[PDB]
Parts: C-alpha cells; structure tokens; sequence
C-alpha cells in the first residue's frame, strides 16, 4: 500500500 | 525428428527454424530422466535406502511416476488458471 | 494451318476418346459442386443485372465459371487430353 | 436351409430355417443370438418388413438370402 | 499404444539409457502422454511470445523465454548460425550423429549492419494505389489464393 | 435424365384443377487416413491447483456455519482408502 | 418482352414449318426416340456406343461447326437449312448476317436462339410444348372461351403452386408422415407418374384408395382443388383403414412409413391390372424406380464363388457404429456394408470338400434409378436401445462405383477398372431430432435451379446447401444422373 | 444454442428475485442502442479532469 | 506430499519418515536426526549389452563411419 | 510438404503405430 | 531489462510510457529525454500499456491473467481486474474514460468499471486468439482483431457482434483503427496488406451510398511487408508503419 | 501439345458453361414473362440456393419466417398460455364424418374414435 490511505 | 514436424502441424506453426526440434527433444529427455529417476527412488522407498539393509529391485508402476511428477509441478509448469484466488 | 485442332477433335470423337474426356470432366465437375455453383452464380448475375438476356448474362458468368474449375479437375483432365494427343502428334 | 441376417452392427449371422418357418420363429432365433426382443426387431427383405404370422416362403426368401435387421426410431 | 511419441523405443531409449530394465509398458504409454502434453504447453507459451514480436517464424528466444516463465530451467547452447545436419548412422538406422566439432583456434570478426532507419513513401492517395514508387503491380494473382485474399479497388 | 434441369413441366385443367403432365393432356380432355487418425488429444498425469489454506479455510468455515444454521450434512466429497490416486471423485450431497 | 422476329413468323403455315423444324431438331436428342443420336445405349459410360458413331453422331453432325470444323458444345442447328454454326468464333452469327436465317437450335439442350435479338426464345408456351409433340393439339390445349363452352381447357400453373411447396399441419404426431410425403411429392419420377395420370385405371375414390389420396395431395399442392389440407386428411383416413398405428396418432418410424406407402402404391398397381403380374419382375412405378438387387456371394477357401444369391431391395439400411468412431462419412458406411465377413455358418464346399468358415460379401447387382438409404441410428445394449446421434457426412453427388458386384473381383486382374463412374445426385434428406422412443422429423428437399427447402410440418423455408449438409441425416434420397 | 436458453431460463427461475416478467426483459439483450450523435462543441460544454 | 507418499507405501497407515525425505528432496532442508534414509544406489548408467553397442556405433559414425 | 511429410512418415515402419492412435 | 511490447504517449505530449516483460512500467520525460519513475505491481510480462484519453490514469495488460489500472502520481496500482482463464493480450479505454476493454487468448473479450473492478459485459466468438482492439468515438462500437483473421465489430449494450467483416486471407490481424467520426475503420495485418472497411453497411445507421464478403471498400497491398499499426491524423489521411522492406 | 490440350479443354468448358447459362436464362425469362409480379417461385419447403439478390421466396437468416415472410411458430414466447400467436393449437378442421369442428392438432386422434362408428 502507499503511504497515505 | 520428422514426427516433431508432424506435431508442429497441430498448431498451425509451419515456420520453424530447425533448432527447435533438437532443443525440445533434448528437453523432454532431461525432464523424463529426472522424473523416472526420483520415481525409482520412491519405488526403493516402498521396498523397506540406508547403509545396507536390503536389496533394490525395480518395477516402476504408474503411481510412482505420478508421485515424481506431482513434486515437479509443485514448483513448475504453469497450473490451471487460479481464478478464485485472484 | 488452323485445321489442326478440328482434325484432332475428329480423331478424338471417332476413336471414342472424346466421350471418355467429356464424361470424365462432367462427372468430376458435378461431384466437386461446380455445376450447382455455376447455376447459383447465373441466378445471382440475373438478379444483379436485372436481366435474363442470354448474351449479357453469359459475358459475366463465363469468365467466373471457367475460374471456379478446381485445379485438380483442370490439371487432371488436361493431363488425360495431353496423353491422348501424345499418341497421335509428332 | 441356411439364410443370413445382417445385424445392427453390420455383422452377418446365419440361421437354419425351413421355407415354412414363420416370422415369429425367425425373430426368436435372432433374439437367441443378438439379444433383441422380437417386438423390437424390424426385419426387412426386398423392401418389405416381415410380418408375424407369415412364412419365409411368403416373401420368397430362399437359401442364402439375406435379411436386414433394424430397430425403430419413433417421432411425432 | 496411446498417442504420438511411440514409447516402445523413445521412453525405452530413455530408461535403458538411465540403467533400468523394468518399465512396464502402460507406464511408458502414460509417460509419452505427459511429455507430449508438456510439449503442447511450452509450445503455446512460446506462441504467445511469438505474436507479440508480431512475427511468424518462431525462433529459439521464444521457447527460451517460455521456459523462463514456467519457473523451469533454461537451455543453453543453441546458436542460429552453424546450421544442423542430422547425419545418419546404422547399427545391426538410428539416424543420429553430429560431426560439427574439432576446432582449435578462432580469430573471426563480426561485421555490423546498418542502423534501423525508415523509408517513407506515398501510397494510396485517394483510393488508387500507384505502382510507380515502391509498390506492387498486379502480381498477387500469382499469390497463393488462401493467402492475401480479396481485391475490390 | 437431369430430373432437376428445369421445373416440373405441366398445365392445369380449367375444369377440375388437376395438374397434368404434357403427355397426359390430350387424353384427359377426351495417406489422408493418417491425418484423420492424428487426433491424439494428449493429457498430463497430474495438475497443480493454486489454493492456499486461508481462502479455503474461511470459505469452509463460513460454509459449515450457515449449513448448520439454516437446515456430515454439508456438501462433501467421498474418497475410498483404496483405488485412490485418481483425479475426480464422487460426492455425498447429503441434505 | 417476347421476340418480335418470331412473332412476325407465327401466323399460319410459317408457324407450322417452325413447329416441324423444332420437332425434327429435338428428335435426335430425345431419349425416347428411334432418331436419337446420343443417349439410347448406356453401358460402362453414360455417353458410350452412341455420341460418336461415324455416320450420324451428335458430335460430328450437330456439335461440329460448318465454317471452322471444330467440335464445340456451343453450336446452333439452323431452322432454314442444314447448316450448323458455333458460338465461340461467331460463325452462327456470321451465317445469320450472310443468309438472313436468324433462328438456331442449341445442340446441347434444344433451345431456340434468335440472333437478331441476341437471346434465347424461352417465354413462348407453344415453343416449349411444341418440341414434345403438342403443336397439333395447341388449340384444344389452350384456354379460350371456345374451349370452356364445350371442352376442358388448360392454363399454366399459378405462381404460388408452381413448385408444389406447401406445409402440412401436424395433426397429432404426423411429422413422420409429413416428412416422407414431402420427399414423395418432390420426387420427379413419382410427380411425373401422378401428373401423367397413370392411376386413371383406378377403383375411384380418395376415401378408400391410398394412391388416390396421394394423387389428391399432388392436385391440391401443384394445382387448384378442394382445400389445402384435404389430400393429407384423405391420406390419414385411408392410412387408418389399413393400419391405425401409422395413421398419425402416435410417434412412429419414418422408414417404416416410407416402405408402407411404396407397398400400398404397388398393391394399387397390382389390384388394377386385368391379370396378375409376377412380382418381381413387376412393372409398377415402385419396382421400376426404387427397386435394385444385391448379390450375396459365398466364397469358399478354394476361391469357389458359388452359390451366389440375388436379393431384391427398395432401399439399403447402413450401419453407422464404426463410422461414428472413425472419419464420419457416408462412403465409409458403404465400405462397411460391402466388406467381407468370415461367417459362423456350416459350410461344405462342393469343389474341394473344405469345411472352413465361408467368406460372405454383399455387393450391388442392380442399381435403382432412385437410391434410398436408411442410416441405422440405433444400437442395442444391456436390455435397452439407444439412438446413435453422431453426424455422418454425406456428399451432394454420390458415386456408387466401388460398391457394385464384379468390380471387387476384377481388382488385380486384367479387367481392373472395367466398372465405370455411376453418379447419383442428392435430392432429399429426412432428419430426426430426439431419442430412440420420442422426437420429431424434418424433411429437406432439393428442386430445379439448385434450391433447397426445409419442411417442418406447416413451416416451409428456403435453406442453403451448406446448412443442409450439416444435418443429422436418417434417410437419404439419391437420384441417378450419370 | 437453445440449450443455453433452457439452462439460463431455469437459472433465472431459481433466482427468486428474477420472476417471469423481468426474465424476459433479461432476454432483451438483442436490441441494440439507438444511433446517437457526437458531442460537437456547439452546445455541450467541456468537463474537468 | 507426505501423506501421499505414505499411501504410496501400499499400507494405509500413519505418515512418518516421509517428511524427512520430502524435505531432503524437494526443498534443500536436511535434518541430521531421527530418520536415516538415503539413496543407496549409484544409479549406474549401463544396463546389459545393446546400449553401449549404440554408444560405440554412433561413436564410429562420429569418428569415421 | 504435408503430403510428402506423411509419405516419409509412412517410409518408417511406424506408420502402423501412427494408424492405431485414432 | 527485457523486451518491449507496448509504448504509449501522453496527450499533452511531454511524457512517455513503456511496458516490458521484466514486469516494469516506466515513465519518461520529453524535454530532457530522461526517466523519472518506475512502477511495479505485476507478477509477469506486461504486453500493452495505454493512457486515459484525458491523462493522469494509465492501464497495463499481462501474462498473469490479470490487468492493473495505475495513476501516474501513486506508484502502486489502484485497482486490479481478474476474469481471464488465460493471458490478457490487449487493454483499451472507452472515450468517456470510465471503462476498460481487455481481450485475451481464451477467445473472449471483457469490459470493466475502473472503480468497481468487476466485469460489466463479456463478448465471445472468434475461434482463435485476440491481439488488438479499437473504440469508435461515439460510444457504441469496439473492434476485435485476432489470429482467426475475421474482424468483428461489437456493440457494448448487445454483447453480440453487430457485424462480422470477412477478409484478410488466413493471417493474424495486428492493428486497426476507426475514423475521426466513426464513418470508416481500417484493419492492418500480417498478410502483407491493409484493408479499409466501411462500417455502416448494415448497422443502425445504414449509410450505403450505392452506384469473401462485403463491407470492404478497398485493399492496398505492400511490398512483402507485414504491417504493424496505423494512426488516423486529424485530417483525411492515415499514417502507417511496417517492416521488412522487400 | 499443351496449347492444343488447353484449347480442347476450353472448348469442353465453354460449351458446358454456355449450356448451363442457356438453361438458366430461358427458365428465368419464362418465369418473368409468365409472372410479371414474380416475388417468389413455387420453390420447396427445403431451402434452395443460399440467399442472393435474385433470391425468390422469403429467406430469413434468423430462421423464423416462412417463404411468404410470415411467422409459423419459431418463437416459444407468449404469456404462458395462448402462446405461439395461435399456430396449430388454435386451428380447427371440419370433420365430414361427424360434422364437428375439430382442433387441427387432434384430427388424427379424433379420426380413430370417429371413423369407428
């Protein structure tokens, strides 16, 4: 997953 | 081998380069050597080897070959489409 | 002169070999579907051009109908005509 | 006399019969060999189905004649 | 037997080359079955790589990649140049020999071809196809009629 | 000869509507074998099926939960201790 | 529309001279004449014996151009002299410009060509029936008020009855009947027997006589008569009076119904004779059109070929069980039928006294004008019967060459290949959808101009040949052509 | 062909929220769209990313 | 794989010593412990006469003939 | 090539084995 | 690292994207001719990578029997689409840019909602593979090109092909394209020929304009060159690309 | 020999083509003169040649319409009853043996019981 979520 | 050309004919690919039949036959030889080698190991395993306990006599039924192949396809040979997982 | 062709045909008819060529060609053309293909092509051209005028219809059928003859029929009947000629021409 | 029956598979079998033997009897002999009951058999000779109560001689069936065995395909 | 790849001699050659004696026949039938299936398997994968290179004459890179994607070991030592022979040999037949060896020194230099540069022209102005520039004439009447079909213009 | 060369040639009687053949009108007024064989359809012996423990475990768990709740009794296979090694097996299908 | 140059001629004695010259010209191409220069004698070829006789052959006296001397099929025999000109080099056209003789007869077909128009004269009804000798009966044959006041008069077919194409409504389970009846009324030999009125020897009525019911189906389908369903209803009433099971209440076999109709036609021809004909050799429509003969050979292990038996057949029933598991063709079915068997029977050879298992073979001894085939689409198992539903590829043209007696016996001999091509054309198919005990029957027929039609009780529809050849054939109907 | 119609109609019979009414509308997957137009920049405005 | 390889032993029973072999064979995990099962065979590369006959035959085809 | 290929395959005695695998 | 199988341009035309068999997707500038980003979420070879008609979002097709829709800012995928029993040969976006059309070697075609993930429609036929797809600008029409050599025109709502253009001999069809206004399309193949097809011969807008099968205006042959693509310009003309010279 | 042989084949081929075309042109000229409003020939229920621009009798690619373009019952639609638009189920025949209107699909079963008498 990417950082912001 | 001419029969390899005959097998090529099944898939509409009559444009080979003549190195392919050598190569794929070499491959199948290698593959089946390994297969019926470890199947022979398993035929020994049913014959209860160690550093001297009994003899080694060969029958090599189909079940042993099935075992020796399922281990290979455990880590090879692109399997059935795993749709549900995906 | 150009009577060579007629004289050969006269030999082929009188010898009985013209019948054998004509029957063989017809038996092959019927069996490979050519006879019913020409009939369908003739009906299609009549509709396309809106005419049953024989002379006008024949000119669009006959080139196409000659071309529809399978290679196998054409070269087999040719080889048989050639063999009968090989016997009577120097 | 001997006659023949070309069975469902095309295999030909032989029967020992008299000219006077009835069609029922013939069908019984075919059943013994082929295992098809008589009411399921259609026996054809010379373009006709052979009818129970008639004899082989009624149909001009002679020595070494061949009968043709079929079944029925029903449709509406 | 069952299928192609007659296991009476092929699989027999394999096993008797290993050093066994007892391979039941039906086993070798089933083995022929398996190796033929593996052949069709690899062959379709290399076809998938073939029709991305948008070519037809399948080369060896196709099957090499097709191995690399099946988590299967590669196969080295098959160069396009120095072509094949399949020389004969007889025994009291086997039709196998390779007499392409016995080298001692090589000192040849490969020659570089031109770079890939493109040649534009003009074709099909407003429906009509010129034959004057780099184009064909009506020579496709000589082509094989299943191939290059149709002509309306 | 050539029965389908042209349509049936006939005329209709205007008194009784019968179709009449022309000859009846006046009286009525008064090698490759191996290509065909090479259809082997080879098979393998065994195929793998990528199926982890987690997916099938959650599936089976929730399955038997609902099965015991609504209506062993679940939909299960049946394998014999003998003659196994085959590839497809029958089913109990007990409701 | 009509040719104005011919219309100008057709005014009295000039019309009659044109009638005579067409009738004289057609006579040397008519199969049924003593003047016929090609076509009387058929043996190992359709065109042998006649076609090429030096004195009076069709090839040198009608297919030979006068001007260039070539033998070309496209030639025209003149109406105003004995000259013959070809199409290809324009020589018939050259004659029409030079001598003014503008009408020619096509030597292959008899058709009249007008070289001023550049077309065939095909539309004139007189011209067409004149060649078949009706020119002198033309005024009674024609429909005029002066026929209708005192005598019957004839009209051309109506547009929607001309080809006989009409549905037969299902009356319960009558698809086995409907499919067979459509094959029968589109069979040319049967159609021409009915339209010629050969059943004018009859016991009288469609209530009681099965052949009269079939005649009423022809009249209703191709002409104008009582009501569209009337002849099929009369056939059902007559079928009930002879055999309730085949009268359409319950599902039944199509082949059994085919044999039933042909036998009842044969019985009608027998009943209307003034004395009893022997059968075989019967002279009825059934036994001159569908009747062939097998030769059942017995070959002993010294190669003594006796005693051979001769078995009459109206159809051949062919096994498809091998064929279903092999290359799926009709030819392979025929090869199974004509295969050699070594039997289970008691054998004593007269010539050598060997008691070895005899070789039996079935071969065709006499071929019929119409060849009917039944494919045995059924097999018998462990106290049950099932249907063989497998596709079987049938050709549109069928050569019966390797299935005839004596060909097999000439293989390897000096007389090898002495039997010629015998080529049938496919004209009808009956198909079955469903199992061995329940289903439905559809007929497919072919007529003139190569057209194929599909008959599904009341529903008639046009169909291409390439969809017909994909059908699961049960019964196949083949008519001799060459 | 018709077997597919048979089987899918039996399916939709089993799907309780597919009655006989709307199952036939489900069989209207053989009527296509109407001929529509391209949005020229005469009337229809642009849209944002 | 262990349970399958135990059923292979033609005795419908428990699984022991098949795990050690499966580990030593497919993965590269040896366990120097409880079971002691090795190959015992050099896996010789010559059965009776006829194979080495083919060897020498293709050898002479290579060298001279 | 296909016809010649099948003919050469028949040149080998394994044409019988090829014929049985239908 | 590996061979390149697909490339696509930015409609603002200062960037460039390029997929390979080394399960990378990569981004380049065009004012310095330089990479900026790498992308990795794929388990096997990526065949074709195509942008959105607007920009910002791009999609890829692979041999892992799945397709991933990317953005350009975020480095790992946003959505993953899984409905193929074999390899996803090609990917394309419908002109609204809210749909994706995958086509595969399983002889089937599919449609996806980028937000939903799951397949709105499936089209089946075309005995053989698939290689290239196209969309007509107005939103009814997709083109299926495959080894079978028969172009098939599909209608999204029907799920059944409106037309079955027949031609092109017996060879793979590698590429194709529509017009500016959907009046005409173009196929482009490996039988060394390009083939303009009319499209409105029997459709819901039957433009006929009167005086092997029809819907075939003209065929332009080449000098033994298999052809690989096209690009209709703004104007009347096409622009082609082939190989092999003579 | 080849040129003479092609010439012989061409004379055989052209004569055969001309014979077939003459038969076709004459038949169709006769049908057009006889029926000026010709839309369909007599034809048969079995499909003839595949549809062309001179296809007579209504040909339906969809397999649903007969030679006059009318529906028979190739659609098993309906409302669960009265379905078929009324094919043979809603047809009747007057039986002359008993003076009754009989449903057409029941004529055979009616005949067996009626002709008993």
């Amino acid at each position: 997953l990417h950082d912001e979520d | 081998v001419r029969l390899l050309h005959l097998i090529f004919a099944t898939q509409n690919i009559y444009s080979y380069q003549d190195h392919v039949p050598l190569q794929l036959m070499d491959f199948a030889y290698r593959y089946t050597t390994g297969t019926l080698q470890d199947a022979t190991i398993y035929s020994d395993h049913a014959h209860a080897s160690n550093a001297g306990n009994a003899g080694t006599n060969a029958q090599l039924t189909t079940e042993d070959i099935r075992l020796a192949i399922a281990a290979r396809t455990n880590y090879q040979f692109k399997p059935v489409p795993p749709k549900e997982l995906l | 002169v150009q009577h060579l062709k007629q004289q050969i045909q006269d030999v082929l008819v009188e010898s009985g070999k013209y019948d054998e060529l004509s029957n063989f060609l017809r038996s092959k053309l019927y069996q490979v579907g050519w006879t019913d293909e020409i009939n369908r092509l003739t009906q299609s051209i009549v509709t396309n051009e809106a005419k049953p005028t024989f002379s006008n219809v024949i000119e669009r059928i006959e080139p196409k109908a000659m071309d529809i003859v399978p290679e196998h029929i054409k070269t087999e009947i040719l080889a048989k005509i050639e063999e009968f000629l090989k016997d009577v021409v120097p | 006399m001997q006659i023949f029956v070309k069975t469902l598979t095309g295999k030909t079998i032989t029967l020992e019969v008299e000219p006077s033997d009835t069609i029922e009897n013939v069908k019984a002999k075919i059943q013994d060999k082929e295992g098809i009951p008589p009411d399921q058999q259609r026996l054809i000779f010379a373009g006709k189905q052979l009818e129970d109560g008639r004899t082989l001689s009624d149909y001009n069936i002679q020595k070494e004649s061949t009968l043709h065995l079929v079944l029925r395909l029903r449709g509406g | 037997s069952h299928t192609l790849w007659s296991p009476s001699d092929t699989v027999k050659d394999a096993a008797e080359s290993l050093g066994i004696f007892n391979l039941n026949e039906e086993a070798a039938k089933n083995l022929a079955m398996d190796i033929e299936y593996r052949i069709h398997e690899i062959l379709d994968q290399a076809s998938k790589f073939m029709r991305h290179g948008k070519r037809r004459t399948l080369h060896t890179s196709d099957i090499d990649r097709a191995l690399k994607v099946l988590n299967l070991e590669p196969l080295y030592g098959y160069d396009v140049s120095r072509p094949l022979v399949f020389k004969e040999a007889l025994v009291g037949y086997v039709d196998d020999d390779e007499v392409d060896f016995e080298k001692l020194i090589n000192e040849p230099l490969p020659k570089v071809p031109r770079f890939s540069t493109f040649t534009a022209h003009w074709l099909a102005i407003e429906g009509v196809q010129p034959a004057i520039p780099q184009n064909p004439s009506p020579n496709d009447i000589k082509n094989i009629l299943p191939i290059n079909r149709g002509s309306m213009e | 000869k050539d029965s389908l060369s042209n349509p049936l040639r006939y005329r209709i009687c205007n008194n009784c509507d019968r179709p009449i053949l022309q000859s009846c009108l006046s009286k009525h007024i008064k090698h490759q074998v191996l290509d065909g064989v090479a259809k082997s359809y080879p098979l393998p012996l065994e195929r793998k099926v990528i199926m982890p423990a987690r997916s099938r475990s959650s599936f089976l768990r929730m399955r038997e939960m609902f099965a015991g709740a609504i209506l062993l009794y679940s939909r299960t296979a049946v394998i014999d201790v003998d003659r196994a090694g085959d590839y497809y097996f029958s089913v109990r299908a007990s409701p | 529309d009509s040719c104005p140059h011919l219309k100008q001629i057709l005014t009295s004695n000039a019309k009659d001279t044109v009638y005579r010259n067409y009738g004289l010209a057609v006579n040397v191409a008519l199969a049924l004449k003593l003047r016929n220069g090609n076509i009387p004698l058929y043996k190992t070829s359709d065109g042998s014996k006649v076609e090429y006789k030096k004195l009076a052959r069709l090839r040198n006296k009608a297919v030979r151009c006068r001007e260039c001397l070539e033998s070309l099929s496209c030639t025209y025999f003149c109406l105003q002299c004995s000259h013959v000109g070809c199409w290809k080099n324009g020589h018939a056209s050259a004659h029409t410009k030079s001598t003014g003789h503008v009408f020619g007869i096509d030597s292959q077909t008899g058709y009249i060509f007008c070289f001023r128009c550049g077309d065939y004269v095909g539309d004139q009804r007189l011209e067409f029936i004149r060649q078949s000798k009706q020119g002198e009966r033309t005024e009674p044959i024609m429909n005029n008020l002066g026929t209708e006041t005192i005598i019957d008069g004839s009209r051309p077919p109506s547009l929607k009855a001309s080809t006989g194409l009409r549905g037969f409504i299902n009356m319960g389970a009558t698809c086995f009947m409907s499919s067979i009846v459509q094959t029968i009324v589109h069979n040319p030999f049967v159609r021409d027997y009915f339209l010629s009125g050969y059943h004018a020897k009859c016991t009288k009525k469609m209530d009681t006589c099965i052949t009269c019911c079939i005649d009423e189906i022809f009249k209703v389908f191709y002409g104008t008569d009582e009501t569209k369903g009337y002849g099929p209803t009369a056939l059902l009433t007559a079928a009930w009076r002879v055999k309730n099971s085949l009268a359409g209440y319950s599902e039944q076999d199509a082949h059994e119904f085919w044999q039933f109709l042909l036998d009842e036609i044969h019985k009608s021809d027998t009943e209307l004779h003034p004395e009893l004909d022997d059968t075989s050799t019967c002279r009825c429509i059934t036994h001159k059109t569908f009747a062939g003969q097998l030769q059942s050979t017995v070959t002993c292990e010294k190669c003594l070929h006796s005693k051979n038996t001769v078995d009459p057949m109206l159809d051949l029933s062919l096994e498809i069980a091998k064929i279903s598991k092999d290359k799926v063709t009709l030819n392979d079915c025929l090869d199974l039928f004509t295969s050699k068997e070594k039997l289970d029977s008691m054998t004593i050879c007269s010539h050598c006294k060997k008691e070895t298992t005899r070789t039996k073979q079935l071969l065709v001894r006499k071929l019929p004008p119409i060849l009917a085939f039944q494919l045995k689409r059924f097999e018998h198992s462990a106290s049950s019967s099932t249907k063989i539903e497998t596709h079987v590829g049938f050709p549109l043209f069928l050569d019966m060459e390797p299935y005839t007696v004596s060909e097999t016996l000439n293989s390897n001999e000096q007389g090898r290949a002495s039997w010629g091509l015998m080529t049938y054309q496919l004209f009808a198919i009956v198909i079955h959808i469903g199992s061995v005990n329940t289903g439905h029957y559809i007929c497919i027929i072919k007529n003139r101009d190569g057209n194929w039609f599909k008959f599904d009780d009341s529903r008639i529809t046009l169909v291409s040949q390439d969809y017909v050849s994909k059908s699961n054939a049960y019964l196949l109907y083949y008519i001799l052509c060459q | 062909a018709a077997d597919l119609n048979r089987i899918v109609l039996e399916y939709l019979n089993k799907k309780g929220y597919h009655k006989t009414e709307s199952m036939l509308r489900m069989e209207s997957s053989h009527i296509p769209a109407p001929p529509t137009n391209i949005p020229t920049p005469q009337t229809t405005n642009i849209s944002r990313p | 794989f262990a349970c399958r390889l135990a059923k292979h032993r033609k005795v419908d029973n428990i699984d022991m010593r098949d795990v050690q072999l499966h580990l030593e064979r497919n993965w590269n995990i040896r366990v120097p412990g409880y079971a002691s099962d090795e190959i015992r065979s050099v896996r010789k590369f010559q059965p009776t006469a006829g194979y080495n006959q083919k060897v020498q035959g293709v050898a002479i085809s290579k060298s001279v003939n | 090539y296909e016809r010649l290929k099948r003919d050469i395959l028949a040149l080998p005695v394994r044409e019988r084995r090829r014929i049985k695998a239908i | 690292s590996g061979a390149v199988y697909g490339v696509d341009f930015s409609p603002d035309n200062r960037y460039l994207i390029s997929c390979s068999e080394d399960k990378t997707v990569r981004l380049w500038s065009l004012d310095t001719y330089t990479c900026l980003v790498s992308y990795k979420g794929h388990s096997s070879s990526v065949w074709d990578v195509k942008f959105s008609p607007m920009g910002h979002y791009f999609a890829t097709a692979s041999h892992d029997q799945t397709a991933r829709l990317w953005s350009c800012d975020h480095i790992y995928p946003l959505r993953i689409f899984a409905g193929h029993l074999n390899d996803v040969d090609c990917v394309e976006f419908h002109p609204n840019s809210t749909y994706l059309f995958t086509g595969s070697s399983d002889k089937t075609a599919r449609m996806w909602d980028i937000a939903r993930g799951e397949c709105v429609r499936v089209f089946m036929g075309h005995s053989g593979a698939i290689n290239c797809l196209a969309v007509s600008p107005d939103g009814r029409w997709l083109a299926s090109a495959g080894e079978d050599s028969v172009v098939c025109l599909w209608d999204i709502s029907t799920g059944r092909r409106i037309k079955a253009m027949r031609g092109h001999g017996r060879s793979s069809i590698y590429s194709l394209a529509f017009s500016r206004e959907g009046t005409v399309l173009v196929s482009t193949g490996a039988d060394n020929s390009v083939r303009v097809w009319d499209v409105k011969k029997n459709t819901n807008s039957p433009s006929a304009q009167p005086e092997a099968t029809n819907d075939h205006m003209s065929v332009y042959f080449t000098k033994k060159t298999p052809v690989y693509t096209v690009h209709f310009t703004r104007r009347n003309l096409c622009l082609a690309g082939g190989v092999f010279g003579g | 020999s080849e040129v003479m042989q092609e010439t012989i084949w061409d004379c055989l081929m052209s004569n055969i083509l001309r014979q077939i075309v003459i038969n076709n042109i004459l038949q169709e000229q006769a049908l057009r003169s006889s029926i000026k409003a010709i839309s369909n020939d007599d034809q048969i229920s079995l499909k003839e040649i595949n549809a062309q621009r001179l296809k007579f009798v209504k040909d339906d690619k969809d397999i649903f319409n007969h030679i006059n373009g009318k529906r028979s019952e190739n659609k098993y639609n309906g409302t669960g009853a009265d379905a078929s638009n009324g094919t043979t189920d809603t047809e009747y025949f007057t039986c002359l043996n008993c003076d009754r209107k009989i449903a057409g699909n029941r004529f055979a079963s009616h005949v067996d019981r009626c002709l008993g008498g």
